[PDB]
């Protein structure tokens, strides 16, 4: 049984969560209530629901996550919601305060009063498993849970799963728009706790998405939970072959190989492929080809760095539906004879391709269209430098004034920590020139 | 409050120019067939 | 749950506070008798942060009434919301404060802070967690700046992890109405700096001229005065009640806006004034919401910030938007006015979205902001008590009532140590 | 029962060859008995340019 | 358009009271959160030989 | 789309809005509270108001105007009428003094005291519209304010904006009848700042249209009510081809590309051939190849000469209604043919044509009846340079003894303008006639 | 294949190019929802040189729309065909034009032309083998000729080996609809007959009194006009699409019409055309129809044939017909009129016949002329230029946004340069 545990912390990751399992509910028919249409598909397939929903006396298909927050604001819509009979009792756990915006909180005083339950819950979910291929995260480098909370985990889980695919997915700190002023902060110190607890860390920029819905799906003026469905169609695309059958198919421990270089640079950043609105799509060719130029194109991309800055080291390629093994093949081809895409001299190969056969599921109600093709490169390229050097040049222009740290060591990390992570992230940049770097 | 002035009949997004250009001897053919006599039909399959 | 307790004292702070659940009795659905009229489930739900509750769905409001004579408790209770008030919740004394900081804080204030602070122990220990309070005041009167400053201190010993707001109105600098404003505003912000996470400083004339070039009405009373006060404070704790898709709460409000622990001084600022012939009108929008919203004619107190520049700014938002102009017009206060930004901080602005506006609009916005321009609202208040203390010009009713002369200059002493740490980043 | 969908197209497409060729037999015989009707009572088709 | 007036014919001019109940005349006729509007979508909603 | 705002100042401006917009009103289904008809209110259904028309998105349709005058009596009947609702209360703007028919009080003392106002006024709607076309500036050359103020109002419109584009539909100082004496002094000094800032104008009378009404309607005892309309008229189908698509649509930018032959003659007509009674058309049937002949005839257009010397050398027609292409050709072609409507033989040219498809519509308490077609022609001419020089002449009279000249330089005014006036006066007339006969 | 690429440029090129799509939709058999709807196979052959297929059976026509408004294409996206196109190629700008070739070639021309010839481009290669580039556009407004001119320099620079095709619409001789006509008519000609292959010279006046002579309309629209031309501009390429006994692409019309790059510069002309009531008045067959193939009346330049010897013909035919009538008839036509034509090429006419004719018809045929008559189009414009450009009349909005006064002489000396070259070959 290939299952996978899925856990969403943070604000992000429980929005992010309630599309993403709108996708699940649909592609597998389980009624927004618990029980299966009474029907047999290629979803209702005893080795097609297991890979995420749990089955029961009463066909209750129960999901296998576990959405985790501090401020019971949000979890409480997933518990009045459309949605209120799935999500068993207390498989959505919640606190009584927030973490606000301070990776403190969330690691040193209101998240300790919590992780205990949590993990007991991932305990008891992992022992229904038979195959936990892996536990997909989602969090928020930014937020006090997303970036505390997350990270307490990270730790605790390692030394209780060990070696098991933690693959992440985080809202990484946007290039020009922000939420708040306390975010370099957070940011740069998470990644320095879970830099060496982390497997992969498919990232995504609210930035981009909001583009991407704006240049493509002409989608004006767009909230969080238009581009919380295209940061859930990727979280299908990448567990789609644990589920639907094909003919290459891809596992949550194949990217970690084929992807990730050096235990270090796990930082793939991420692209979907045929984002059309149900309105300009019919009128044009969606074919293999045309899809994959799409994905590796300097814009399409979903995180707000331009790969013509660096070098890739790798890319998986995860089709879907009536895709044709020879089509790719060719069309792989011709985004190596480019010269305007680079890939670095220690990888002569660098593709990873994976075919699922079952084509994009439409959510009701949704800018994508009914398309039939669909890829998702995932792309550990070495422009993600740029991005930390940003957030680096920030977390210095206020640690000189030792700014907004008052409220850091009242609530226990000691103010060492800063400089213990601002120094590790300065290795990662220096990290990334070397691996550029062509072999001499 | 009355129409004044001449009415000039016309379509401006042209089915007139669609109706002239159609060649009124298959208009009848599509609604229907001639029938002709005999001796026009056994004449001209022999000096046509 | 999420329960925030409700202080006021004096008669400033309770036409305020009386105003402040004119509006949120409206908001929650909450009749002038006590029961439930409202139409959604979404208004009883997190009812527990204001409104405790009573055998036959009695919505109780959580507050103590706190003064010093007890004209204002009649003009409190004979109110049009005046009956859901809890009835000993009304603490008052029979003399009155004077007009004073000296009496209201050291003899007549220490006589009644044991039963304010008796019945504050007893509503606060019903609740489940509890994140602060929250206190309504003047700085120019004798209740709010003699006994509500020992209030702050009292509560802020008992209670040191909870959070503390306090909404004072600052006195005003062209108008006055009252000759010992610069000497009962000058101690009680002695405590200020200390005993208090989060102060949002309001001027009175800045309340005036909004609700004359913006409102448009040349005849305001207090109360539409109180309003505009009293949607802010409303504002402020908005997804602390209401859901939304990107939430934020009272100490995350704290915690993402002032760098430093004594420069915690704000500016209040509400975005959506139109006046009531226009607003059928007007197309409201976020870029024309957020451009009033930063525009300093439309400021809560009577600083201008082109005088000096913002620390940092906030900016919580109601009703059903979208995520895109709440970036690209938020950007474009920071990118294209940048002259006006302190460059140390490189982002500046909390962003927070509830779903929920305020009863009787579509969209709304409020904004807080800290700012180097609160400077000189303390200049001032200094120039008013330096010119004014050195001729020992009313002393004789503040050294007679119990506290000595040297007490006085330590109130400019750290009073200017505020504007060294203001004046710093100028 | 994929293949299902599939084997009640292809089994559409013999019907429709076999009855389309039928029916051109029809046509044709029915429009020659036709002009031959009518030539017994002094009539005919046109045909252009006869 | 004043909901209380202080210019008005009347007797007693309560200065504390306001003169608008809202800031506007306008709420969204429903109150519904966009993580529920949203989510709660998805409830919304040949051959010739066979 | 393809919007344009109005100006009205002065009085004649501001009471042309007080009949223009009536029409407007009941073109697009727009009642005087500004709303769809209460019933008959689709979703939404076109984009044809957005010419003159915003909405609030409720359903009201507040107009694209700025009403500023320095008289307030002119401005509260439209405060206080019929149309209290339809303006926005805030974009109608008054003075407190009038400038009393003096160019120093509108250029110099009192109109200093509101250019701020309209110029904040008018750049919130320039950044309301989306894609601006052209300015409509309804002004007198008679009053102070009609002409003095519209100098420094169209003056600052055209550094603050530059290359939009100028409209005119108003009235200018008849050359018989007068209702001001300092009309010569007035008109002669607000030409002078509005040479290279004005792309058009309206060159005849306002008598003429005494002659229309009286003669070519039945109607006896004309009032400014019935001028205001006709003149209404003609706005309406100088902006028929910004919001009903025709055949081939003119809109405003190559008004200005085609009408003016050199930048200091921008001065084309406003006639509306059929200004014809109800009494008449029962009994008259209208074709398109007899309203322009009867647009040239010398009865039904308001040009005050004798067209049998009016030397037209750059000619535009706009139809309205039940047009057809030809006979407007086989009409144009005959009037080029025909002789005595004397025309410019180095213009081959000449003329250029619209057509719209919407008929053209009437306003109940009118005289005119509705017809099935109307034609609306703005030609630049040399003839008026008779009705130009005259209104010099008539302005040299006052010139030499100094008459009335003491309200000007004894507030605010410089007495060089009253002479630098004159030579760029005498160097414009200087211009008209010598595009005469040059070649022959 | 043999594929080519629509662009229409201006508004007239807007309906004329728009009303070929419901055209050659109608011979195809395209519905205007998009999907196939016809009887024959023989009619989906060759659909890829029209229209690309897009997904699951519809053939959205491939086309680049171009023009300086949107409300041009309000009659054209909201049309009866208009949800065939794609939305991506509807590319347009914000402000007009305003038929002035230095704001519609120089300022707002340039601007647009990097998002006119990405999709001109990215539409190009997505195909095996392009033949050719199919403008459609006017002469007389600056809009659609000053976009139009600029596209064919950018074309082919990077495209030298595609046939061009431009459906010009030069000024009618007796009046205008554009004053400032003549400046835009040399100054499209001076680079159209040095960067282009095929121009047809088509004016609105000779299809006018085509429609009052030979056909007894009394009064017919733009809509009708439109369909003279555009069932005619069907035929030319009747050849690429449909098979027939003798194939000819646009281009070996190309290699046999033109002798010398000068002269691109062609007349069409469609065989039946009559009245409704002259219908069985009328013999259809070739020795009966080639003379108004020939005639005065079916000539759509107002050029008159008696004035003007054709240099070479080519004659495109549809139906079942036979060959010695196609070749023993032309050469009867040949003998009559030998003096008006010339003697120096052996065969002056080029034949093709097809095998399709279109709905409604059994057989049909259309015409593409080279006559002695086309100069006379041409000095009437160099007349209406020298005398508007004597006293520089419209000459200070060109000068106004960037355009040098020399690059009207320029075109002036290349405008009589065309004149001389061309009587020299007489
Ligand atoms: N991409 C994306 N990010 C979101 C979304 N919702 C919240 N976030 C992230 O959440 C961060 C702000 O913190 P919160 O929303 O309060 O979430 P949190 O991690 O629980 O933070 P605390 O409440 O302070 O503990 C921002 O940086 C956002 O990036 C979402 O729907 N999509
Ligand atoms: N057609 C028409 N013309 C009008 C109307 N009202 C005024 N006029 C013309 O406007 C002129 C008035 O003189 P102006 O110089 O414009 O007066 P003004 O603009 O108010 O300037 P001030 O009086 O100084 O404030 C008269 O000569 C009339 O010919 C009207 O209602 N309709
Ligand atoms: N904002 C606001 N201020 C008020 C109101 N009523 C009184 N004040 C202010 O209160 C100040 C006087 O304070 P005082 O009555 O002595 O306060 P107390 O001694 O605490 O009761 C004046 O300067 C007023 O500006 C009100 O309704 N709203
Ligand atoms: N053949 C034809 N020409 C048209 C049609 N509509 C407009 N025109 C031409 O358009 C010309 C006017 O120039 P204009 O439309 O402004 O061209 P643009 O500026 O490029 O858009 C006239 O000369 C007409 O001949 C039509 O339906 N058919
Ligand atoms: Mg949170
Ligand atoms: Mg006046």
């Amino acid at each position: 049984m290939r299952e996978c545990i899925s856990v969403h912390v943070g604000q992000a990751g429980v929005q992010i969560g309630n599309a993403c399992w709108e996708l699940y509910c649909l592609e597998h028919g389980i009624q927004p209530d618990g029980q299966m249409p009474s029907d047999k598909t290629i979803g209702g397939g005893d080795d097609s629901f297991n890979t995420f929903f749990s089955e029961t006396g009463a066909g209750k298909h129960v999901p296998r996550a576990v959405f985790v927050d501090l401020e019971p604001t949000v979890i409480d819509e997933v518990r009045t919601g459309t949605y209120r009979q799935l999500f068993h009792p207390e498989q959505l756990i919640t606190g009584k305060e927030d973490a606000a915006n301070n990776y403190a909180r969330g690691h040193y005083t209101i998240g300790k009063e919590l992780i205990d339950l949590v993990l007991d819950r991932i305990r008891k979910l992992a022992d229904q498993c038979t195959g936990l291929q892996g536990f997909l995260i989602f969090h928020s480098f930014g937020g006090g849970t997303g970036s505390g909370f997350t990270s307490l985990l990270m730790e605790r889980l390692s030394v209780d799963y060990g070696k098991k695919s933690k693959l992440e997915f985080s809202i990484y700190p946007a290039p020009q728009v922000s939420t708040a002023v306390v975010e370099p902060y957070n940011s740069i110190l998470t990644t320095h706790t879970t830099l060496e607890h982390s497997d992969c860390a498919f990232m995504v920029d609210n930035e981009a998405i909001y583009d991407i819905c704006r240049r493509n799906l002409d989608i004006e003026r767009p909230t969080y939970t238009n581009l919380n469905r295209l940061i859930g169609q990727i979280v299908s695309s990448i567990t789609a072959s644990l589920r639907f059958d094909g003919a290459l198919n891809v596992d949550l421990t194949e990217f970690q190989t084929n992807l990730v270089p050096y235990p270090r640079i796990h930082f793939p950043l991420a692209t979907y492929a045929p984002v059309i609105s149900a309105e300009k799509a019919y009128h044009e060719q969606l074919s293999v080809a045309e899809i994959t130029n799409a994905c590796f194109e300097p814009a399409n991309q979903m995180v707000k760095c331009d790969p013509r800055h660096g070098k890739y080291m790798a890319c998986c390629l995860l089709y879907r539906g009536d895709v044709v093994p020879k089509d790719v093949n060719a069309a792989i081809a011709t985004i190596k004879t480019k010269r305007t895409i680079q890939f670095v001299d220690w990888c002569p190969t660098g593709f990873k391709v994976g075919i699922n056969y079952q084509p994009p599921t439409v959510v009701p109600g949704g800018d994508l269209a009914k398309v039939q093709r669909a890829v998702c490169m995932l792309s550990n390229t070495t422009a993600i430098a740029e991005a930390w050097a940003r957030l680096d040049h920030k977390f210095d222009l206020m640690y000189a004034k030792r700014a907004f740290v008052h409220w850091y060591v009242g609530e226990g990390m000691e103010e060492g920590e800063f400089s213990e992570a601002r120094e590790d992230m300065a290795a990662l940049e220096k990290d990334y020139e070397e691996v550029g770097m062509d072999s001499v | 409050f009355n129409l004044y002035g001449i009415p000039t009949p016309h379509f401006n997004d042209g089915r007139n120019m669609a109706k002239t250009l159609h060649w009124l001897h298959e208009l009848q053919m599509k609604r229907g067939a001639k029938i002709v006599s005999k001796r026009v039909d056994d004449f001209k399959e022999k000096f046509q | 749950m999420r329960e925030i307790v409700h202080l006021q004292a004096g008669q400033c702070g309770n036409q305020i506070g009386a105003k402040f659940w004119e509006v949120i009795s409206d908001e929650h659905g909450i009749d002038p008798t006590g029961t439930y009229h409202g139409d959604s489930d979404l208004q009883l739900e997190r009812i527990n942060v204001y409104y405790n509750e009573a055998t036959g769905g009695k919505y109780v409001p959580r507050a103590v009434l706190v003064d010093l004579e007890p004209g204002t408790m009649d003009s409190v209770r004979s109110g049009p919301f005046g009956q859901i008030f809890r009835p000993d919740n009304f603490v008052f004394g029979q003399s009155g404060a004077g007009n004073n900081w000296a009496k209201g804080h050291y003899t007549e204030g220490a006589e009644l802070v044991d039963s304010v602070l008796d019945v504050v122990r007893k509503e606060a220990e019903s609740c489940d967690c509890l994140q602060g309070f929250q206190l309504t005041h003047s700085l120019g009167g004798g209740t709010g700046s003699g006994m509500g400053t020992l209030l702050i201190s009292k509560i802020r010993e008992e209670y040191p992890d909870r959070i503390m707001n306090t909404f004072s109105v600052v006195p005003s600098p062209k108008v006055s109405d009252t000759v010992v404003e610069p000497y009962n505003a000058t101690l009680s912000v002695h405590q200020l700096v200390e005993n208090t996470d989060e102060t949002y400083c309001i001027d009175n004339e800045a309340l005036y001229d909004i609700c004359f070039r913006t409102l448009k009405l040349t005849t305001p009373t207090y109360g539409d005065l109180n309003h505009l006060v009293s949607a802010t404070m409303s504002g402020v704790t908005t997804c602390l009640r209401f859901p939304g898709q990107l939430n934020a709460d009272l100490r995350k409000l704290a915690v993402n806006m002032v760098p430093f622990p004594r420069l915690h001084f704000f500016m209040p600022g509400f975005a959506p004034l139109t006046s009531r012939g226009s607003q059928q009108y007007r197309a409201l929008t976020v870029p024309e919401l957020t451009q009033q919203m930063f525009d300093a004619k439309n400021m809560m107190a009577a600083c201008d910030p082109r005088h000096g520049r913002y620390l940092t700014v906030a900016a919580v938002f109601r009703g059903r938007m979208s995520m895109k102009e709440v970036d690209e017009q938020m950007l474009n206060v920071q990118n294209k006015n940048s002259s006006y930004f302190v460059e140390w901080i490189p982002n500046n602005v909390k962003t927070a979205v509830c779903d929920i506006p305020p009863r009787g609009l579509k969209m709304s916005a409020t904004f807080i902001g800290n700012s180097t321009a609160i400077q000189e609202l303390f200049k001032r208040i200094s120039e008013q008590f330096t010119a004014m203390f050195r001729r020992k010009a009313f002393l004789h009713w503040y050294t007679g009532e119990g506290m000595d002369e040297m007490e006085f200059t330590e109130a400019e002493s750290n009073m200017n140590d505020l504007v060294s740490e203001y004046q710093q980043y100028q | 029962q994929d293949t299902m969908v599939q084997e009640l197209a292809l089994a559409n497409k013999q019907l429709l060859m076999v009855r389309q060729a039928a029916l051109h037999q029809l046509f044709e015989k029915e429009h020659q008995q036709y002009q031959q009707e009518l030539n017994e009572k002094g009539k005919a088709f046109y045909m252009e340019r006869l | 358009p004043k909901d209380y007036d202080i210019e008005g014919p009347e007797e007693v001019k309560k200065l504390c009271n306001s003169t608008y109940r809202r800031l506007g005349t306008s709420e969204p006729p429903v109150w519904i959160s966009e993580t529920r509007e949203k989510m709660a979508q998805v409830c919304l909603n040949k051959a010739l030989l066979n």
